[PDB]
DNA sequence: ATCGGATGTATATATCTGACACGTGCCTGGAGACTAGGGAGTAATCCCCTTGGCGGTTAAAACGCGGGGGACAGCGCGTACGTGCGTTTAAGCGGTGCTAGAGCTGTCTACGACCAATTGAGCGGCCTCGGCACCGGGATTCTCGA
DNA sequence: TCGAGAATCCCGGTGCCGAGGCCGCTCAATTGGTCGTAGACAGCTCTAGCACCGCTTAAACGCACGTACGCGCTGTCCCCCGCGTTTTAACCGCCAAGGGGATTACTCCCTAGTCTCCAGGCACGTGTCAGATATATACATCCGAT
């Protein structure tokens, strides 16, 4: 049956930064487990923020605001200026 | 009306103060440099969660670290604390 | 540059198409803003490129070409802030971070 | 008539030990979070609630850590702890 | 300008990337404005100095404000002249000094105003359009033959109102016709007004074009794009058509679409202003940001600061943005890097950045009278700028240079 | 206007097990954030294994499946024992 | 073993106080009736993967030996932490003033849900080949008894 | 301070399969429409946080001192490492078999949604009672001297 996985658009990323390289499939199915795991740090975390609030709506604000709760440091300001610049693309084109 | 730069509040934890947390830990015989340890991880520990108990503010729009929202950054580190609402 | 695929519009290359469906059948919260999927995935598309970055960085070290899980807990446990974000989880066949403790090393 | 090294201690133990207020003072507490509190932003305003909720947390935390420099002091056969003593117990909980 | 002919191999950017010193003021500031050159930087501060900086060597040269006519409250915005001889100071202080750098510390002229002010604009290095606070007109303030007729030349029409638009706050004068000065109301229109600098004024332009309190206008440097900044959160620039006779017309909208901050100054690129810049007004906007300004794109944000930015320029020769940190008060400054060159060691080194495949030739195993001139100076630099303007320098002071030793 | 507690719920099961105890407000206000945190976990662990199951419908067999994994040991033999009686309670009468 | 104080600690009245258990009003959320409906149960197939077995081959464990060093007790030193006594210097307090911000109400505009109508990227399936396992010569080098 | 030894490193050749590249192919992505409602405004009331002051003294502060504990330095012996020889079960690669998971397909009954009702329980004003200080005291553990 169609078990759909993030495993192609890894792929995509892999073939930008370095693109000689390969992946095992193991190395495959850790990327694959760490893009789910990492969306339920973050929509997990902004399940509460927009409940807390009483707000009912996951807006753009929020995945923000759960960014600059887990991710520590130097790499939440760089995730939160990869977002701004990407929502910003979204909008205007 | 009064800018002052808040600094060296860290020497009111005092040193007769962290004996008297040293003994509600059970513990007979303090070093004489626990008392400058201690307030390196006491300011660590305030550090962590006053960042989070700031986002949480900062997010909802007010300018008051209300005590919903210190609970909150403490229950997201593992630490809950029953006593003020969750 | 593009109109169908909205990562294209964005400018992503994870999708943002998956990612509106997976917080609306995953039952986060009520109604999810139209910037919310945009937003989450350049994260999630810039966490595996700051994986896959350092990944293959290590990868060149050891000099092989593909990437196996062990040069993952490589880039994972030499990097702090990768450390912290990845603090509670076990990376499966990637043995250890290299060290002794330097009192165990001999005269 | 200067009682012996050591069992003021043990009288000074079982008195916290048996209390329950709060042991470090209010208004230096209260200038720690407004000092801190500078970093993340600027004239904040704590609920007067919230900096007992800081107090409260945070001195169940400093107690809870003596109490595990204590068993690793007593583990290297000594009754002395030391800040070799506390630098172990935050990194075997994983606070490094 | 002779640094960036030996700098690169032939490409320099068109913005600043990094942030290369930081102006240690503790003493907080309001406005920070350069000279028409990149050596010197007016510092508008809070308290009521002005300390000015020479850039380059970040320590200062003078304080406007020692001899005569110092501002006792804050200090609200400044600019220069034509040649960077004279200062035009809007302040707190209800008093708009014209100073000049030959008397480094005395007041030329002041006017004891009937409030505070917002900002000042020069259209000579003289005039001067002042915005006075509560006031539905600008009374511009000439510095004529005699220096104490200080004309409140009432920039309206005797019959026009701008009744239900509130007062002016803004004016900025045009670039490239000298005559026509663009003012914006408190509430959304905006006028134009053509001095002929006798005093007839014609509203040639009058508009609304959304209901905001317009905290600043900008015009392009080509005189082509005109930037407005409501009270609401968003960015009109504008394309501007003056052959007198006037019409604006939509190009882009530029807003936070994530925090929806209100956009504090906004300053263009050199030539026709193909870069807008905008500093935000809410904490944790650390940053200042850039805009192509045809394509509308979020194009590169300058991630230096730690604090909220709140004025700025952009010196189009040292090409820096310098701004203060509003809640320090220390002067952010970002510049065009140039890394060095060992390819300037000997006459010939190279600096290839891979591996060539350098093809093997046969020479491998082999064992003036042009015309010179020496009177003109330089007409144009690599920037493509007006240079060849020998420009007004500051002179350092040499009344008490000797007593610097000794206590202040 | 008005803030829910479970201030009166947890005064009848005081009275009911010790019928001459009162209680403070402090240490009603933990007895009351003792609930809400017990609820949070139990319906946090009951929602994620409706969704592992592919599941959309909280049933008494999730927690049943839910109190059986966070309460250790001794706890969880009785308030299941206290459930099932319950929940035979509501639906026989 | 035990004296002699002895001194704080835990064991009894007093009695005032402001925290709490209680009595009235009300209001909004909970309870029932019933409706359509889809989600779960309950059959059915079917075939994939697990349990079992075995016949090898042999890496690996199990065992025993010597010898070495690391643990552990002991002792002595010296230093620094405790004890207290005497003395400052804020904390606590209560009190009044003040106001900046929190909360709420109410308008009202943008905007996400939802529907269908279309389709094209994405998963599954299939071929294929090169990146790495897998071993051999040698060169270094890494220790240790010379 | 080192020459014999041996484990590692390293570089090589030859082989395997599993990463990668396509071929078709369906369902999930797109969108282009409605639709109300959630959130975004200003606006207003008010209360709770902040600033201050006078006081009262509890607690921090400093110093002096003597004492016990850390530390270091010993010697001891025991027990852990190292390694050879024998032993045994892990492993791999077979076999085969069938249980159970996975899907499909009817079917139905639980519940979501809506309405109609009404009292549970919320906040408030109430007295009152179990406290905590305020106070002398009987005796447990502690201590210098015996």
């Amino acid at each position: 049956s169609r078990k759909e996985s993030y495993a192609i658009y890894v792929y995509k990323v892999l073939k930008q930064v370095h693109p000689d390289t390969g992946i095992s499939s193991k190395a495959m199915s850790i990327m694959n487990s760490f893009v789910n795991d990492v969306f339920e740090r973050i929509a997990g975390e902004a399940s509460r923020l927009a409940h807390y609030n009483k707000r009912s709506t996951i807006t753009s604000r929020e995945i923000q605001t759960a960014v600059r709760l887990l991710l520590p440091g130097e790499l939440a300001k760089h995730a939160v200026s990869e977002g701004t610049k990407a929502v910003t693309k979204y909008t205007s084109a | 009306r009064h800018r002052k730069v808040l600094r060296d509040n860290i020497q009111g934890i005092t040193k007769p103060a962290i004996r008297r947390l040293a003994r509600r830990g059970g513990v007979k015989r303090i070093s004489g440099l626990i008392y400058e340890e201690t307030r390196g991880v006491l300011k660590v520990f305030l550090e962590n969660v006053i960042r989070d108990a700031v986002t949480y503010t900062e997010h909802a729009k007010r300018k008051t670290v209300t005590a919903m929202d210190v609970v909150y950054a403490l229950k997201r580190q593992g630490r809950t604390l029953y006593g003020f609402g969750g | 540059a593009k109109a169908k695929t909205r990562s294209s519009r964005a400018g992503l290359q994870f999708p943002v198409g998956r990612v509106h469906r997976l917080l609306r059948k995953g039952n986060y919260a009520e109604r999810v803003g139209a910037g919310a999927p945009v937003y989450l995935a350049a994260v999630l598309e810039y966490l595996t490129a700051e994986i896959l970055e350092l990944a293959g960085n290590a990868a060149r070290d050891n000099k092989k070409t593909r990437i196996i899980p062990r040069h993952l807990q490589l880039a994972v446990r030499n990097d702090e802030e990768l450390n912290k974000l990845l603090g509670r989880v076990t990376i499966a066949q990637g043995g250890v971070l290299p060290n002794i403790q330097s009192v165990l090393l001999p005269k | 008539h200067r009682y012996r090294p050591g069992t003021v201690a043990l009288r000074e133990i079982r008195r916290y030990q048996k209390s329950t207020e709060l042991l470090i003072r209010k208004l230096p507490f209260q200038r720690l979070v407004r000092e801190i509190a500078q970093d993340f932003k600027t004239d904040l305003r704590f609920q007067s609630s919230a900096v007992m909720a800081l107090q409260e947390a945070s001195e169940a935390y400093l107690v809870g850590l003596f109490e595990d420099t204590n068993l690793c002091g007593i583990h290297a056969k000594r009754v002395t702890i030391m800040p070799k003593d506390i630098q172990l117990a935050r990194r075997i909980r994983g606070e490094r | 300008a002779n640094l960036l002919l030996q700098d690169p191999f032939g490409v320099l950017k068109e913005y600043p990337e990094k942030l290369t010193h930081t102006l240690e003021v503790p003493v907080a500031a309001v406005c920070v404005k350069f000279s028409p050159r990149g050596d010197y930087l007016a510092v508008g501060c809070s308290n009521g100095a002005i300390i000015i900086y020479d850039m380059d060597s970040l320590k200062p040269i003078a304080m406007l404000g020692t001899h005569s006519g110092a501002h006792t409250r804050s200090v609200q915005s400044v600019c220069w002249s034509n040649d960077g001889r004279y200062l035009w100071s809007s302040g707190r202080d209800w008093y708009a000094k014209l100073w000049d750098m030959t008397q480094p510390t005395k007041c030329f002229q002041q006017y004891k105003f009937d409030g505070p002010l917002w900002s000042c604009h020069v259209v000579r290095w003289n005039v001067c359009i002042v915005t006075v606070v509560e006031e539905p007109t600008a009374y511009v303030l000439t510095l004529t033959d005699r220096q104490n007729a200080f004309h409140c030349f009432p920039l309206l029409e005797q019959d026009q109102d701008i009744s239900g638009h509130g007062y002016t706050l803004v004016a900025c004068p045009h670039p490239t016709i000298e005559s026509i000065i663009i003012t914006g109301t408190s509430k959304g229109w905006i006028n134009a007004f053509q001095l002929d600098l006798e005093d007839k004024i014609r509203c040639c332009y009058e508009e609304k074009i959304a209901n905001a309190n317009i905290k600043q206008i900008i015009i392009s440097p080509s005189g082509t794009r005109i930037a407005i900044n409501g009270s609401d959160r968003t960015i009109r620039q504008y394309q501007l058509i003056v052959e007198h006779s006037v019409s604006i017309e939509l190009e882009h909208k530029y807003q936070d679409i994530i925090n929806r901050l209100q956009w504090n100054t906004i300053f263009f690129s050199n030539h026709s202003g193909e870069y807008l810049v905008a500093s935000a007004h809410g904490s944790s906007a650390h940053d200042l940001y850039l805009w192509e300004t045809s394509s509308g794109s979020l194009v590169r944000v300058l991630e230096g600061a730690d604090e909220e930015l709140l004025d700025i320029d952009w010196n189009f020769y040292s090409m820096r943005i310098a701004s203060n940190g509003f809640e320090s008060g220390w002067v952010y400054m970002w510049s065009i890097v140039i890394p060095p060159k060992w390819s300037a060691l000997a006459p010939d080194f190279e600096e290839v950045e891979e591996n060539i495949d350098y093809q093997e030739k046969e020479n491998e195993f082999d064992i003036e009278e042009i015309a010179i001139d020496l009177c003109t100076p330089e007409k144009y630099d690599v920037r493509g700028n007006d240079i060849s303007m020998p420009s007004f320098v500051i002179p350092i002071d040499y009344e008490g240079v000797i007593i610097q030793q000794h206590w202040a």
